[PDB]
């Protein structure tokens, strides 16, 4: 092998590299650093519309990177989400929260889901989240900040909960029932984050 | 090492101060402690204070601890 | 200077010391640290304590942060 | 700096009003919405100096 | 041109300088600093009539300033700020807030 590179001129060499179950990134939210060891609240113990949740790893940022992805569990979900909040309505008893199409979500860096939904069905019971990103030629886009971030299109409904449960509670036209009362508002507290990306 | 008990050593345990009765570190500047882990104890009273502020901070968790607590 | 890495300097600069290891300040009195800024860092742990109690203050503002405040 | 604020100090008053009416029955149009405190983000400056 | 200037004597000399996109800002509100990099309140969680913001650049400060301008995005804004307030009305039904 040695004697069979000598006059045989190297012309081009392509270096790729793949990383997989990577745990050790930086979180963020709007009110600080967030500790990924614990159950963390992306978008706040409180969220609101416009609320966001960045994730940042400067390894694979400094690099001519191609793909990258992310995972999260969720920890006290409701059994069933629209059904959570049945009992908030406007108008002729019309539902605040028609389908899941109400929890969505803005990719700055232009996520490649095929909706744009938060909550993923997991082949189990409850819910995950999934996000894969591409780059096309390897450049970032201009004006970026090299960093993940994904924001609340609408909030989860904790402004209202004490006026909807104040009207059932004073109703002089019903008896109230607990199947008429409001449940509390989730906020979507979060654990185990995992990472990748390949980079050429 | 002095003739009243105070001493000065660098070895391959670091650096080690004793003083026989007192201790006083003085700057005209700021002054600028680092370290991998910090511990600072007192046998009656600790104080700290600043004319424009004072703060602290941590990534984890903050701990305030005493018998009675009072604020402001 | 040592041959473990522990090093004195007094230039223009005000005073630096290093340490190869760790670094341990004792008195049997007191200690007394001043300066116009004092800034105190730690990779890990930051620790303060007082057998007959302590005290954060300041003319200006108080600030106490971190991922979860816990008091008592 | 602000000429008119933004009206935190009412909502526990015209809350209860409704609340307590004995004229109309609380429906979820007539209670007050919590006052609004105006965050933001993104602050750009420019300047010339000559 | 190191000849031609030789001799042709300079009598003037105008200097002008044109700065965007400063982000590095201090600011400022009643209660004490901001940081600029997180969305922030401008006159607090809370404001009140006489409340204030100010924003402060020394680098543009300490020079001979002939303009200076700032853009701000507000976040979480109701879709319609007067119909936010259609409850609190005063007298004989008449609205605190009439228009913008």
């Amino acid at each position: 092998l040695y004697r069979l590179f000598n006059e045989n001129v190297l012309t081009d060499l392509k270096i790729t590299v793949e990383v997989s179950d990577i745990t050790s990134v930086q979180l963020e939210n709007d009110l600080g650093v967030l500790n990924p060891q614990k159950p963390f609240f992306p978008f706040g113990p409180r969220p609101i519309k416009g609320s966001s949740f960045i994730v940042k790893y400067p390894e694979a940022m400094e690099k001519p990177v191609t793909a990258i992805s992310y995972q999260m569990d969720y920890l006290n979900l409701p059994e069933n989400l629209v059904n959570h909040y049945s009992a908030y309505t406007i108008g002729d008893d019309e539902p605040l929260v028609s389908d899941m199409d109400y929890f969505s979500v803005k990719s700055f860096p232009k996520s490649s889901n095929d909706s744009d939904q938060l909550f993923s069905e997991k082949s189990g019971g409850g819910y995950e989240s999934d996000f894969e990103f591409q780059i096309e030629n390897g450049v970032w886009e201009s004006g970026l900040k090299k960093e993940l971030k994904i924001s609340l299109e609408r909030s989860f409904l904790h402004e209202k909960y004490a006026h909807y449960f104040t009207l059932v509670a004073i109703s002089k036209d019903t008896d109230p029932t607990i199947e008429l009362l409001p449940n509390e508002p989730y906020a979507p507290l979060a654990e185990n984050l995992v990472l990748g990306y390949t980079a050429i | 090492e002095d003739q009243n008990g105070n001493k000065t050593v660098m070895d391959s345990d670091g650096i080690t101060m004793e003083s026989a009765k007192d201790m006083n570190l003085k700057a005209s500047g700021d002054i600028n402690l680092e370290g991998t882990n910090v511990n600072i104890k007192a046998n009656a009273e600790f104080k700290a204070e600043g004319s424009a502020g004072a703060e602290v901070s941590t990534s984890a968790v903050a701990v305030l601890k005493g018998s009675l607590v009072q604020i402001n």
